């Protein structure tokens, strides 16, 4: 037996900056948005979800310097809270 | 410590793993017997944009994280767009994802408002590769194997030219 | 004094269907998603936040039938959580 | 009781009010001074695409629920792109804002790829308003009024002709 499935589900994606705008790269230190990710899935992992941790990426952002951007979430069908569960 | 697999990700204690377990949280494979895969893209050299330096600092934590994450990842640098779909098409023909619970893919490169460019972009003849193709490529049509699984896309590359800023006073 | 800001944060899209895909409109009984919204934000805006709510919009989709559409949020710069403490 | 003006909107009593107030949530400003604004656009009739038949239903839902939640409701009917964008510029340089902590801005009506169908819309003359315009009209540059404060767009619309399903076997 066959049964429907709907064809895009369960994606998330994230930008390092909105539309239009530029993304910061350090030539020695890297991406500041993937840093700043690592720093924050090293942390908040083991207790938040990814929607959390990519909202509290967004906030550290906040603030904006010399060189700003703000990442931005897109196209998201999550149906279900992802937890990485470190450790399991 | 940093010295096991997870290294400097803090992990998720068996008293909190209970607290947070509801019947809206993803589904974990058993951990002896899961394959968890992951990719990163990473264009560095181009043909005619400037060197992306820097790029290897990317490369090394994002790799490192993925693997404390519990993921195998697959590492491939400097592809033109279609050399990228190529490898997408690839990537979800992976028999892991059968028996894995999740995927990350990472995308690291310069960008436009279009999209993502590879190594032989120039304006004139633009090599541009749509976030619209990464869905299409990993959906349940492209890749059943990923069906009711959490597919997380990151990208890290400028989506246009503006500074993302206006003034303000107080 | 100036000071900068970003241009483009705190938006947060929903949109009743998945990029290529219909969306449904019940004759008599109004848009579907538009319904399931009203009820979901009836029920939990007491509770849970913006986000959360979309989450469970999005689940209650997830089974389809001869009529299927899966919501999706778009472009998301929401930096803190928007809890609309309903009789506040 | 539903006589109220919350109607059939549950409450969030004081204790789990307290219990979520963190850092992390958004300001609510004071219930007796501040003017919150929404927005409905909805489009039933059009010149050459089927009457959306059921809309009434939609926009009484909607209008009440936003305004059981506290926001004073625009309702605009069956408009072009063009009067879509006046409406939504009208909408950002309204002075209650600058009083409010937040808008809803809801838009239904036919929809396709590429956008919004306007009441003109067809397919030899396209009648579209893009979501990326949408935010444009609203951001902090265009909307300053608006800085810091969640902006929740809501769209009733199709994005393509496709049913959005695949098959799969047991």
């Amino acid at each position: 037996a066959i049964k429907k499935a709907h064809i895009e589900k369960d994606f998330i994606a994230f930008c390092s900056s909105t539309p239009d705008n530029v993304s910061w790269r350090h030539p020695t230190m890297g991406s500041v948005f993937i840093g700043r990710l690592i720093e924050h899935m090293q942390e908040y992992a083991c207790s938040c979800d990814v929607e959390e941790i990519f909202r509290k990426v967004r906030f550290s952002f906040e603030q904006p310097d010399g060189r700003a951007q703000m990442p931005a979430t897109e196209r998201v069908t999550l149906t279900r809270c992802f937890y990485l569960f470190p450790g399991h | 410590t940093s010295s096991g697999s997870e290294g400097n990700v803090k992990l998720c204690s068996l008293e909190e793993a209970q607290r947070i377990w509801s019947a809206e949280i993803y589904p974990i494979m058993d951990k002896s017997s899961r394959t968890r895969l992951a990719l990163i893209i990473c264009n560095e050299e181009f043909d005619s944009i400037p060197r992306r330096t820097g790029a290897e600092v990317d490369i090394t934590g994002m790799t490192m994280l993925l693997q404390n994450l519990g993921y195998s990842v697959d590492v491939k640098k400097n592809l033109t767009a279609s050399d990228m779909t190529t490898e997408l098409e690839a990537f979800a023909h992976r028999p892991e994802h059968k028996t894995s619970d999740s995927t990350f893919l990472v995308f690291m490169s310069h960008g436009i408002r279009e999209g993502i460019c590879g190594k032989k972009h120039s304006e004139q003849v633009p090599d541009i590769l749509q976030l619209n193709a990464i869905f299409n490529m990993l959906n349940t049509k492209n890749c059943p194997s990923l069906k009711d699984k959490p597919k997380v896309i990151i990208i890290q590359a400028c989506r246009g030219d503006s500074p993302g800023v206006v003034w303000f006073k107080d």
